[PDB]
């Protein structure tokens, strides 16, 4: 009747790259699904009162790409930071 | 002649099952009566869906258990082995959960 | 009319830029949401995920299963420093603890 | 049926249970009332937030996205149940 | 540029006729005002968008203050609330 | 014939709804919730100021300076707990020493 | 400079605490934990300065890197 | 000569600590190390001069509730001097 709305597919895609002789049941597929959610509405709720600090009112990679230093702590800051540059520059060259 | 084991080991023992298994730790139907008793003293007739009350026995039981390990801690800093009404409320009052 | 392809496809993305862009438009984070942004937040999205599920994989190899269970998880989680900073609060649920006893416990 | 004392349902092998799991290996016999009383201040501090939470959408239900939300105001996020 | 210092003074010459508040002091009750409001325009938030709807009207106010404020302060600024809205729209 | 006339409030209701509109907490904001924010925050402040006039008047002085407010705030359960994480400059600590450290 | 946190200093905040009895190795300790803590600081301060394009570190992004860890100060704001 | 026995000063000096709010650390040394530490991460940087007292009030704040979590530990374990061993118990169940 009503649809609902989730990340699994696009988390299991992910596991078969990283393994590809890998299965995962259902509630560990309900783990990464809240997970990916809580991890977004962080990096966008960050990224929402910085660009408010500066008074501007647009969420540009900027924004993403100085709430994710702010969030993701260590090696994974300078890890998630790279491969976002990537894929905008991949993104924008097409 | 008989077996006993010392006072210790089979603590032990208790210690690597329970950290090896992940199944819940207080039974259902105690627990479901304590969350409606509770809940009764703010609105009464309220009903609750059984993943919600499955749902506050893990939050229950992964708080205790962080506790105890803190607990733990404090216990041993004491240079003791046995955890007492103190250990617990030193551990809070340091959380700042009072 | 164009043969369309998705822009998880332009941007060598598994993770859904249109779903992401939606969420951020919808969720009221800001009035107007720049192009880049969901294609930059996607990306984050897919790395993170794929460094839990790779430790995760790793955690069950090791005990012989070949399927991941929120024990793997967990176990996954709380053996890696950096991923343990990010997620120190959260509580999984059928998840255990990690298997650890104090020194002075154990018999001299 | 009004339910009176069932706080006495959390048994005393249950917090031995749960203390062995944390790691602990000898408890006092004074631990049992003292738990106790804070998992009953835990839970009325949850439950009030569950329960302010579903009677504000006019709802007679508690469900379980209450009980998450209210475990995620305290800085306590519960993975897995969210849906 | 625009901060609650007049206001705060008024409040503090209503209960309490007779004192004087130095200028930090009026900086601390500025931040605490804007700290407040914060907390309770996030909560506010939250709570409309939990329940798929999209408008703070005073249902969801009450409900924050409910639950970011503990004990008898709830109850308190609850009333103090009720009744403001009554006399403005009564009035 | 302003609106915090009409709700008899001390605090200004038209910029708090101005503050509830531009700073994107939702996209339409009801007409009674300004008025209803204004008064919270009037009766906040009202409670701490009268907290820390006693507590000003209990040490023979007539202003209200940090170390006041610091005093109220921590000498009060509820108050407290709302401000638990809340760092305030030039505060000091709750005069506060140990039985144990007490000599005899 | 770290050595500029002079012992009687370490001292005195150790007396507003409510501390008696100092040992000897406290020292070096509290100035690793200082140490931390105000890396843990100025890398936020300095991430919030780099993002607006400005080279002066103003007191509201100090003021919002305690605010992000749950220290929140009043009295600079701002 | 005339001479208190040790702990009296102690105690004096934490009433007179207890009843004043001034600043603990002196300001210059920590304004150099606040430019010490900063200079790792951005290299030309200028701090506003009220920038660097507010980094000063929250650093003693956080100084002081550490060592009252500190003396909390030392009074547990019978003792009523302090020791690394109770600041880094104090830190470890704080979350840190």
């Amino acid at each position: 009747r009503s649809r609902k709305e989730s990340y699994s597919i696009y988390v299991y895609k992910v596991l078969k790259q990283v393994h590809p002789d890998t299965g995962i049941s259902s509630k560990a597929m309900g783990i990464m699904n809240s997970f990916v959610n809580d991890i977004f509405e962080r990096i966008a709720g960050e990224a929402s009162r910085l660009a408010h600090y500066n008074k501007r009112s647009t969420i540009t990679s900027r924004e993403i790409q100085t709430a994710v230093r702010l969030l993701l702590p260590g090696e994974l800051a300078k890890h998630a930071v790279s491969e976002g540059t990537k894929a905008v520059t991949k993104y924008t060259s097409a | 002649k008989p077996h006993r084991y010392r006072p210790g080991t089979v603590a032990l023992r208790e210690i690597r099952r329970y950290q090896k298994s992940t199944e819940l730790l207080i039974r259902k139907l105690p627990f479901q009566r304590l969350v409606r008793e509770i809940a009764q003293d703010f609105k009464t007739d309220l009903r609750f869906q059984s993943s919600a009350v499955m749902a506050l026995q893990e939050a229950c039981e992964a708080y205790l258990v962080g506790l105890f390990e803190d607990t733990n801690l404090c216990a041993i800093h004491a240079k003791r082995v046995t955890i007492m009404p103190k250990d617990i409320q030193l551990a809070r009052r340091i959380r700042g959960e009072r | 009319r164009a043969k369309a392809k998705t822009r998880s496809s332009r941007a060598g993305l598994q993770f859904p830029v249109g779903r992401v862009h939606r969420l951020l438009r919808k969720g009221n984070y800001s009035e107007r949401v720049g192009a880049g942004a969901p294609v930059y937040l996607a990306a984050v999205l897919e790395y993170l995920t794929a460094e839990i599920l790779e430790l995760a994989g790793n955690a069950a190899r090791d005990n012989k299963k070949t399927r991941i269970i929120p024990r793997h998880l967990q176990l996954a989680i709380r053996n890696d420093e950096e991923l343990n900073k990010l997620l120190g609060r959260v509580t999984i649920a059928q998840g255990g603890v990690l298997p650890n006893i104090q020194a002075v416990l154990l018999p001299k | 049926k009004v339910l009176r004392d069932n706080i006495q349902g959390i048994t005393k092998p249950a917090i031995r249970r749960l203390a062995r799991r944390g790691g602990v290996k000898r408890i006092s016999g004074l631990i049992y009332e003292e738990t106790r009383g804070v998992l009953k201040v835990f839970l009325e501090n949850v439950i009030r937030d569950a329960v302010t939470y579903t009677e504000h959408a006019k709802r007679k239900t508690v469900t379980a996205m209450d009980v998450v939300y209210a475990l995620k105001r305290q800085g306590r996020t519960l993975y897995g149940f969210g849906g």
